[PDB]
Formats: structure tokens, sequence, C-alpha cells
């Protein structure tokens, strides 16, 4: 029903190696070249990636900023409200980004802000101008 | 198996079923009721047992009936029919037994037997036993033909047949009880020794052999399952198929390497895209941090937009630092997945030059077992006779195999040094013209009712012909002679003053340097009482070494032996003999094989007797006149002594039926 296990003998392959006298040596060379072709292509990308790896040297270490650990407040200093309006102008509905900019407001308080000061800060106009970019 | 059923098995018969041959003689029984069939089968099996229990004395109908029980001993015309059938076809009372009823005083019919080989001798004994006039014509100055045994001093080595291939169902098993043969078991263990002169380690040895056996099953799979048997009209040989298989295995090994390295590039290229994204991010971060720094420079107190800028840039930077860390994460996984794939490549090569050489030894062994280049063997049929393999250990005839043909020859009219030149068979009888091998112009004429031709196939093959058939053999016969393969294998006998090899080891291989010389002195036998090493020359090498002198051959023999056992442990041989079977004019080869484009069926054609045309036109269809026995005529046991022996028994049965009449068929 089947070959010995690990032996490869498909109807298709048998015909290919026996198609002529050296169709054997032909197909075995196509693969020998296909291997060498891929093998140098490996060292080519290995080379390219080595150079890219070195341009990433030092990582992003002299670029990280220490952590701002501040407790989440409920009241809106005019400061925070004004930070918000500008954040909306720059982020739209990215409540997470707006929350991170204001620093001490939860993602929901940000969403609350949207409905509370909706009329007074023309958030409709502010949002429609964020979309204009 | 044992009892009455062991006897059936030991006689190569199904214990619980009537054979085609039995159906022919007992059509009343086999077409009849199931009850009688089992009575028949028992009587047959029982009589066989009786003969087998004591093959040194003749088993008569009386003795048989005497030891039978009710209800079996009740019907005596059945018992008589059965016993007579068995005796006729040499299943009982064959070989060398003491007769009880001294031979019929006057003979009936006259048979000329060509060749006193084992098949010849076996038939002769049967026919004489049936009360016929028998004379054998042997070209050689000795009996046995291809059973040749070198003798000198105490050195005894068979240059011909040497091995009894298991006593389980072997007719030779009976012969061995009848004749003083010294049967020594052959220990299977065989250490190989590379060209260097050092042992192949068990690691290699097993992994090559298992690959070899794997390679055979593969050819078998191409033959029966993929019907790969014709290639450009030419029948596919085994060699061809073995190559095609090895190639496909070499191909696959490359297919594997390609798709493994192809995994590396696909992954190494994911790393490329990722490193590119990473450089571009350390780029935006580099510049974004610059801007944050520039906004932190604007010292407080600042207005809200300027405060917003600081806060904004800070968020935007930590947002991009999140991404870079998630990408240095991804980088870590992909960078090790590469040391993963580079740690385990697939197999480098299918087989190395050291491997392919040891594999070649295994091919040499097959070339030896078939006495022919694997490029000649039929793919589909080369092993058609495998089912009928005997059971038990293979043995050697320690006192020399010739002890058997010589033993059979006793009591027979054998004309030695008598080369048959022409066989004439006509409606009214045959005449055989032979000459004296010594002074060849001295001629002989033999008149007979029938000729039994045991001429080797290689002889029947001779072009131009050694023996002439008048009238010519019909085309169906001569095509069988052509299609069939007659192979070649040779033996080198090395006689020393001392053992210098492992005495507990019977056989040990020598691995050749090339595919071309794979059969050249590839194997050595330590089998005999005396210090003799025997060396096989098989495959393509066999046919070429026949053109090389004995010294050149013995030189290579000693060289190989030195390489293995040390250059000074191997002395100069006292006596040496080299066989040349293909050169030998009375063999023209060693034994037959199923050539590519032949089948086991050609063996049957070989066995079919010839019936001459009528003398007077309009006169009735004549008796068959020309009959054939021999190794090359027995489909189920070709190329062997037992096979020859059996074919001789076969024809003697058929000839007796033909000329003495078969009384047991009524
Ligand atoms: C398949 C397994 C196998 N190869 C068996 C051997 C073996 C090998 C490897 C491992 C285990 C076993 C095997 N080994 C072996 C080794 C070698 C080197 C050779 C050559 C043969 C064998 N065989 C084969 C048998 O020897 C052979 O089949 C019979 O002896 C032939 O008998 P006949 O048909 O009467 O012809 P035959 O014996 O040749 O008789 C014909 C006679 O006619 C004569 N003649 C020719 N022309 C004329 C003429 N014109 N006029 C008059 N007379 C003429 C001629 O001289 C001869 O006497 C072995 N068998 C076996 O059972 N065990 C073995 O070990």
């Amino acid at each position: 029903r089947k070959p010995p296990k690990g032996m490869f003998l498909s109807q298709e392959d048998v015909e290919a190696v026996s198609a002529n006298a050296t169709a054997a040596t032909t197909v075995l060379r196509q693969l020998d070249m296909e291997l060498v072709s891929v093998k140098r292509q490996i060292q080519n990308i290995k080379q390219t990636n080595s150079a890219l790896k070195e341009k990433l040297d030092g990582g992003i270490e002299p670029y990280r900023l220490p952590e701002v650990i501040q407790k989440c407040n409920a009241r809106w200093t005019t400061e925070e409200q004004l930070l918000a309006v500008q954040a909306i102008r720059k982020y739209g509905r990215d409540f997470q980004a707006i929350s991170d900019v204001i620093g001490n407001k939860s993602v929901v308080q940000v969403k609350n802000f949207f409905v509370n000061y909706r009329r007074r800060f023309n958030i409709d106009e502010v949002l429609q101008e964020w979309e204009a970019e | 198996p044992s009892g009455v059923e062991g006897a059936a098995f030991q006689s190569r018969l199904p214990h619980d079923r009537m054979t085609s041959q039995e159906a022919a003689c007992f059509p009343d029984i086999i077409s009849g009721p199931q009850q009688t069939q089992k009575v028949f089968l028992f009587i047959r099996n029982r009589t066989l047992q009786l003969w087998l229990d004591n093959p040194k004395i003749q088993l008569t109908f009386e003795a048989t009936l005497q030891q039978l029980e009710a209800p079996y001993n009740s019907d005596t015309v059945l018992v008589h029919r059965v016993h007579s059938y068995l005796e006729r076809h040499g299943l009982i009372n064959f070989g060398i037994y003491k007769r009880i009823k001294p031979l019929p005083t006057k003979k009936t019919g006259k048979v000329i037997i060509i060749g006193s080989g084992v098949s010849g001798l076996a038939a002769a004994r049967q026919l004489q036993s049936f009360g016929m006039d028998v004379t054998l014509l042997e070209a050689r100055d000795r009996v046995g033909g291809r059973v040749a045994t070198f003798r000198k001093g105490n050195y005894v080595a068979d240059l011909g047949a040497m091995v009894v291939t298991g006593l389980g169902g072997n007719p030779m098993a009976v012969v061995s009880k009848q004749v003083n043969m010294e049967l020594a078991k052959i220990k299977q263990k065989c250490p190989l020794y590379e060209a260097n002169g050092q042992a192949v380690p068990k690691e290699k040895d097993e992994m090559v052999e298992q690959e070899f056996n794997r390679l055979l099953e593969a050819t078998s799979y191409l033959s029966h399952q993929l019907d790969f048997n014709v290639l450009n009209n030419k029948p596919v040989s085994l060699g061809q198929a073995l190559e095609v298989v090895i190639q496909l295995q070499e191909k696959h090994v490359k297919d594997e390497q390609i798709e493994h390295w192809k995994k590396i590039v696909k992954t190494q290229e994911e790393l490329k895209e990722l490193l590119n994204k990473m450089v571009n991010l350390k780029e935006k971060i580099k510049e974004l941090h610059q801007q944050y720094k520039e906004a932190s420079e604007v010292k407080p107190p600042r207005d809200i937009t300027a405060e917003f800028l600081v806060k904004s840039k800070h968020r935007d930077l930590t947002a991009l630092c999140k991404e870079y860390d998630e990408l240095a994460e991804t980088q870590g996984k992909l960078e090790e997945k590469l040391q993963e794939l580079e740690a385990n490549p697939p197999s480098d090569v299918y087989l190395s030059s050291r491997d392919r050489q040891i594999l070649d030894w295994h091919f040499a062994n097959l070339e030896f077992a078939n006495a022919t280049p694997l490029s000649t063997l039929s793919l589909k049929h080369w092993d058609q006779d495998d089912d009928f393999e005997f059971t038990g250990s293979h043995l050697t005839v320690r006192n020399g195999y010739s002890c058997v043909p010589v033993a059979l020859a006793e009591g027979l009219d054998i004309k030695l040094n008598t080369a048959v030149r022409q066989v004439r068979y006509t409606a009214s009888g045959c005449e055989v013209i032979a000459v004296n091998t010594r002074s060849t112009s001295q001629t002989f004429i033999y008149k007979c009712d029938a000729v039994l031709c045991t001429l080797p196939l290689g002889v029947l093959k001779q072009q131009p012909p050694a023996v002439q058939f008048v009238p010519p053999l019909p085309e169906w016969k001569t095509s069988a002679v052509q299609r069939m393969g007659f192979g070649n294998l040779n033996k080198v006998v090395l006689c020393f003053d001392r053992v210098f090899w492992d005495p507990s080891v019977n056989l040990f291989g020598h691995v050749g340097s090339t595919t071309a010389s794979r059969g050249e002195l590839f194997l050595f036998w330590n089998l005999y009482k005396a210090p003799i090493l025997l060396a096989l020359v098989a495959g393509e090498a066999a046919g070429i070494m026949e053109n090389i002198s004995d010294d050149v051959i013995v030189g290579r023999c000693l060289a190989i032996l030195k390489g293995i056992f040390g250059s000074s442990a191997v002395p100069q041989p006292k006596e040496t003999v080299v066989s040349r079977w293909r050169a030998d004019p009375w063999a023209r080869g060693s034994y037959s094989y199923v050539a590519a484009g032949s089948s086991g069926n050609d063996y049957d054609l070989m066995a079919q007797p010839i019936t001459p045309g009528p003398s007077i036109p309009g006169a009735p269809q004549p008796i068959p006149r020309l009959f054939f026995a021999g190794e090359h005529t027995i489909r189920n046991y070709p190329a062997t002594v037992h096979g020859a022996l059996l074919s001789g028994l076969r024809e003697a049965g058929r000839i007796a039926d033909q000329f003495l009449g078969a009384m047991y068929t009524l």
C-alpha cells in the first residue's frame, strides 16, 4: 500500500528521474544550484541585517524619559481643561492619548469631559477640525 | 510442523489440500465428496511420513498398507493408487535406498540421458528403478557436473555447489540421511572490512544494511504498486530500479535542504523588515526626544500651549518607546528562531563515499546470489521463487558436495568422456550422436525410445551450437532459451598451512573500492576442516577475472587478506584453485537467473517435452520423444542442487508414465 517509511517514491518523481538518460543528473543539479542560490541569498540578508543591527546600537536608551507617577484626580483645574481642548485638537477620540497628556485624568473622565464641556468648548468644531487633517 | 502434516510440508505439499498434480491422477477423488478427499490426503501424508521416517529402505505397497489403520486401510485400490503415484513421481523411494523386491529381470523401453549432473543422475536412478534401460552420456571425466569438488591431500573445497539452503522441506534433507554428507551449519555473522583493511563499525554496518533492505522493498514497491516495469520498450531491470530509487532518495535529501534553508530566508527576511521598522522608530524617537528637550528648555512659568507641548511630546515619546520595546520583543523571538533552524539542518548527504561503498558490497552479495549483474535481473520476477525458500540454517557439505553425485552414480551405466553432438528424434524413436572428448574423430550412435536432455542452459545457449537438434527445437523452446538468463560466479580456493583468521567466523566480507569491482573477491568463506579460505568473485567482476591468471588473482587475494589480518600473519598459500564457469565448455556459466524480459514461466517452457512430427503423413500424433530436466527447468527451485534433483525426479516420472503407462489413474 505504501513505501518503506521515510523513502520517497511518488508516481510523479519516478517519471521525472527516468524521463531520459541523465534526467537524473539534470534534476539533481537544478536543486544543487537552487541550494547554492538560496545559500548566498542567506548570507546577503545576514550581511544586510548585520549592518541594520549596528545602526540600532545603544538602543533607545539616551531617549527614554523617567516615569510620571501621578494620582488620578477628579476636579478640572482650568489648566487641565485647556490641556484637554488642545489634546482633542491633536488626538480626536484617542481618549487614552488625551488621558496621558492631561496626566491625571482617567480614560472615562476624559469621555465624561466630552459630554460635560461639549457645548462650552465647541468640541463638535474641535473634533471636526481634527478630522480635517 | 510434525506428524503426518510435517511429512506433507517436508515433501513440499499442502497437508490439507490436493495439488494440481493430484487432481490430474485422482480426478474421481478431487471432484468427489469431501470425506474421501480427507481419506486420500491422510493416506498420502501417512505414506510420505513412513518413507520420510526411514529413507534408507524402500517403502513397498505392502509395508504401507500394513502400517495403515481403519478406516484408511480398508480401501486397498485407493492405498495402491496413492502409493504408486508417490513412487512414480519420486516423492517416496528416491535417491539411494535398499531395494526389497530386486529389480525386474528384463527392462522395458530405452532412455538416453544427456549429462550426469545431479538432475541427470536423479532421473537415471528413477528410470532404472522403474525397470527401464538407462544410459547417461557425460562429456566430463566425472559425474556431478556443476557439483565440482576440489580434492588434494586433505584440502576439500567445492568449486561448484557448496551450500544446502536449509533442510526444511528440502529433498536434500532425505538425501543427507541416505548419503554420508558431513553437514555443518553456517554461522550467519559476517564482518565487513573496507578497502583500508579495517572493520566497518556496527554503527555504519547496520545503518547501511538496513538502507539496503529498505532499498529492495522500494524496488518491490515500484514493480507491483507503481507498475514501473517497462522503460522505452525495454523491460526494467532490478539494477535500473535500484538506481532510480537511490536517485529519488538523493533528490529528496536535497528537496529537504532547499525547503529548510527556504525556511531560514523567509524568517531572516521577517527580521529584515522588522529591523527596518526598528531603525525608522529609533529615528523618530531620536528626533522626537530632541523636540521634547527643546520644549523643556522653555523654563516655567509657561502658558498652557507651551505646557501642552511638553506633555504632548512626552506622551508621544513613551508611545513610541512602547512600540520599540514590543519590536525588540519580536526581534528576540525571531533572532532565536534562527539559531533554532541553524542548529538542526536536515541530512547533509543521502550516502557518503564510505556508505555507497558498503552498500555496493550488499549489491555484490545479491549479484552473487543471482550470479549476475543486477542490471540483468528482471525487476518483477528476479525473486519469483522466494515463497518456496526452505526453513532452517544453511549448511555446508564439509566432506565436499561431490560425495552426492558420486553416490547417486553408483549402479548406473554412465559413459564418461562422451560429448553429445547431435540429438535426432523422430516419430519412431531417437538416435544420439556423441564423440570421444579425448580423440574426437571417434564417433558413437545411440538408439533410444526417448532422450532426457540435462544440458546446462549456457550450453543450450551456445552460438554457434555445441549440440545440434534434428529437427530443430521449435521456436517456443528456443525463445525461452534466449530470454532466460544464465549467470556466472567464480570461486578462489586458498589452502594454507595454518589458520590466521577468526576460526569461529565462517564468512567475512571485503568492501571493494569502486562500483565496478564490487564483486571482485568481495567475500571469504572459512568452512572446511582444513585451513582453507574460499573467495567469491561475483557480479561483473566474475566475467572479467576469468581473463586474469591465477597468480594475479591470488595476489589480490593475499593483498586483501594482509590488509585485514596484518601483512605478516598471511603466509604464502600452499595450494590454489580458480574456477572459470563461463569458460568451461560443459557449463558456459554457473546457473540461471530470471533475466529482464523473462519470467518464472520461461522455466516451465524449458521443462515441456518435444513431440516430433509424424513419419508417414496422415499417421497419428506421436508420443513425446525429447524431454528436459535441469536447474533451468524447475520454476519453483531454479539455480539449485535440490531444484535440479527435483526436475530429474519430475521427468523420470513423466517419462515412465509415457512409456510404461500409468496404472494408478484408473
Ligand atoms: C539460487 C540459489 C543458488 N544459487 C544455489 C547455490 C547457492 C549460492 C549461494 C548461496 C547459497 C546457495 C549453489 N552454489 C553454486 C555455486 C556455483 C559456483 C555453481 C556453478 C552452481 C551452484 N549451485 C547451482 C547448482 O550447482 C546447479 O543448479 C546444479 O548442480 C545443476 O545440475 P544439472 O541441472 O544436472 O546441470 P549440470 O550439473 O551442469 O549437469 C549437466 C551435465 O551435462 C554435461 N554436458 C554438457 N554438455 C554436454 C554434451 N555436449 N554432451 C554430454 N554431456 C554434456 C556437463 O558436463 C554436466 O555434467 C548451487 N546449488 C546448491 O544447491 N547450492 C549451492 O551452494
